[PDB]
């Protein structure tokens, strides 16, 4: 995918092209994670609108390679359906302080079915795994905050700290890198405990990694759209100043919204289409 | 069209670009070329107010829908060389040069003795930069609500819109 | 030919007269490089005539 | 009223400072505005001006 800039040399678009193309392998997926190769772009080196062209340009490269990227969540889905029915098994044949509240959580939690679109697996998830919660704090026989209004706190039941350590580490890695997914299960869950502990530990352990995967492409993704809205309306104010044709046209470019994604591949693909008719209106070195 | 409209990849548009398929693909039903999700709420309440009760109370049911044939109306209408070739720093000869057919159409309800005709014809076609589409009469399948869909939950309603028309009162013997 | 190809761009497939020239009309003269990139659309002769009638309409606002 | 504080829930008690106070089905609109008729035919100002 060709990707102009215009105030730049050859050596910098070579370490922005294999910066975006090398980024699945680099920890702390994050363009200020990286803040050299965002000054690479040219801040206070050159001129306003070309700058701020380039700055857009950069963040639709991003946008673009975090879309295509694509964080795979099939498998981990599909062994968090089969936790979620040995879950729901070892409910069954369980002896309870309550029968009815354990099987009004138990009917919450199985028949639970994801849907095709991503943005409504994490409420489902996270309606899961307070259920699982209640049937783990209630089968080990300690008392729940009963308050009405405020809800359990998703955590791990009666475990051994290094391990909790290990989930900590292993969460804020992949708070840092979210592409490269790795289910590490809890093989080190010591046994001689209640079997429906461990597999609630399993299981909200890959809840916990599946809302938190979810948590980071969100606030990712909803961080550069910000951004880009943010060059876009700065570019709208400082070309309205200049009067020509390819002024006037590369205004006509960028009055397209940009908080739809698709929206901005469109803006994308149409701003690298026609990218040798406005230019003029733009300085160049 | 009878198929099902799944994605957000059929429906596109680009505007004030010069944009050859989109002219190219007018009078076909798979596109549907719509700028932006504008409608929110109010408006859309606004919307329908002014469409399903506000129009045929007034006019006592003597309105109608048209589409009018944009590519042809336009091209028969602004490609002359006046417009075409413009400046930007005899009431006869003007009224000649802009057409036959425009210079009955703004002769006097745009004209007056401050701007002539040939005047605010530039501004006029100045909109011809946001171009629209033809008409398409799309249907709306829509079940209903989650009260009475237990009633009959396999009957869907149909509704049938009327896009890049227009409401009318009167035929235009012009056009 | 380039030539060849503007000369079947400004007088056979958009049809202008001759005094609308390319050397004196700008928004025509960028927009040569646009329409010759497209093999097909010759057969609706009036796609590139609305195309080049909204272009000039760009070329000549105020906002 | 009834209403929370540190996950709990703990009555809660306040005057109503103003006549206003009252709800919808102690004392209504029409209620409201025969009283200002009665502060206005009190006030000598029957026929506002």
């Amino acid at each position: 995918m060709s990707l102009q800039f215009i105030g730049l040399q050859r050596r910098d678009v070579v370490a922005l092209v294999n910066f975006l193309r090398h980024l699945t392998q680099k920890p702390d997926v994050d363009l200020e994670a990286h803040p050299k190769i965002l000054k690479k772009c040219g801040e206070k080196r050159l001129h306003r609108r070309t700058v701020l062209f380039n700055e857009l340009m950069l963040w639709l490269g991003y946008y673009r390679e975090l879309r295509f990227h694509n964080p795979d969540l099939s498998s981990v889905l599909e062994e968090f359906e089969v936790r979620c029915v040995a879950v729901a098994r070892r409910g069954y044949t369980y002896p309870f302080g309550d029968r009815g509240k354990a099987r009004d959580h138990l009917a919450v939690l199985d028949r639970t079915e994801f849907d095709t679109d991503v943005r409504h697996d994490a409420e489902i998830v996270e309606r899961a795994l307070v259920s699982a919660v209640i049937l783990a704090k209630m089968s080990v026989r300690e008392t729940l905050v009963t308050a009405i209004g405020q809800t359990e706190p998703i955590a791990f039941v009666h475990l051994k700290d290094t391990e909790v350590q290990r989930i900590e580490e292993n969460l804020e890695g992949v708070r840092r890198n979210m592409f490269c997914v790795k289910p590490l299960d809890l093989n080190l869950d010591r046994h001689a405990n209640t079997a429906l502990v461990n597999a609630v530990n399993k299981l909200v352990y890959t809840g916990r990694l599946i809302m938190n995967v979810r948590r980071s492409w969100e606030e990712l993704e909803r961080k550069c759209l910000a951004r880009i809205q943010e060059r876009c309306k700065l570019l709208v104010k400082e070309l309205r100043m200049c009067l020509s044709f390819d002024s006037n046209y590369c205004r006509n470019i960028l009055k397209h919204a940009v908080e739809n994604g698709d929206s901005a591949d469109t803006l994308l693909e149409l701003l690298i289409e026609d990218f040798d008719i406005y230019v003029d209106s733009f300085p160049q070195s | 069209d009878r198929q099902p409209l799944n994605p957000a990849n059929i429906e596109a548009r680009h505007h004030g670009v010069s944009d050859v398929p989109r002219l190219g693909a007018m009078d076909a039903d798979e596109p549907l070329f719509v700028d932006d999700y504008r409608a929110t709420d109010d408006e859309w309440t606004l919307q329908k107010v002014f469409y399903l009760c506000l129009m045929p109370a007034m006019t006592n049911n003597r309105a109608c829908g048209l589409g009018l044939n944009l590519k042809t109306l336009l091209v028969d209408l602004f490609y002359r060389p006046a417009f075409l070739l413009m400046p930007a720093a005899s009431i006869a000869a003007q009224r000649q040069a802009v057409g036959e057919m425009l210079t009955e159409l703004v002769e006097d309800v745009a004209t007056d003795a401050h701007t002539p005709l040939l005047q605010a014809c530039r501004e006029l076609f100045l909109a011809v930069q946001f171009v629209g589409e033809h008409v398409k009469v799309l249907e709306v399948r829509a079940p209903l609500d989650h009260a009475q869909r237990q009633g009959l939950p396999d009957f869907i309603s149909r509704q049938h819109v009327l896009y890049n028309g227009c409401c009318v009162v009167t035929a235009p013997k012009t056009l | 030919k380039r030539d060849e190809k503007h000369r079947h761009v400004v007088n056979v497939v958009l049809e202008l007269p001759t005094e609308i020239s390319e050397a004196t009309h700008p928004v025509l003269a960028t927009m040569l490089s646009k329409y010759t990139r497209m093999s097909s659309l010759f057969n609706d002769k009036c796609a590139f005539k609305l195309d080049l009638l909204r272009m000039v309409a760009v070329s000549r606002t105020r906002r | 009223t009834h209403c929370q504080e540190n996950s709990e829930t703990v009555a809660l008690c306040t005057p109503r400072i103003v006549i206003g106070n009252l709800p919808d089905g102690l004392a209504p609109g029409p209620f409201h505005e025969l009283r200002t008729w009665e502060i206005m035919e009190h006030m000598r100002l029957r026929p506002p001006p």
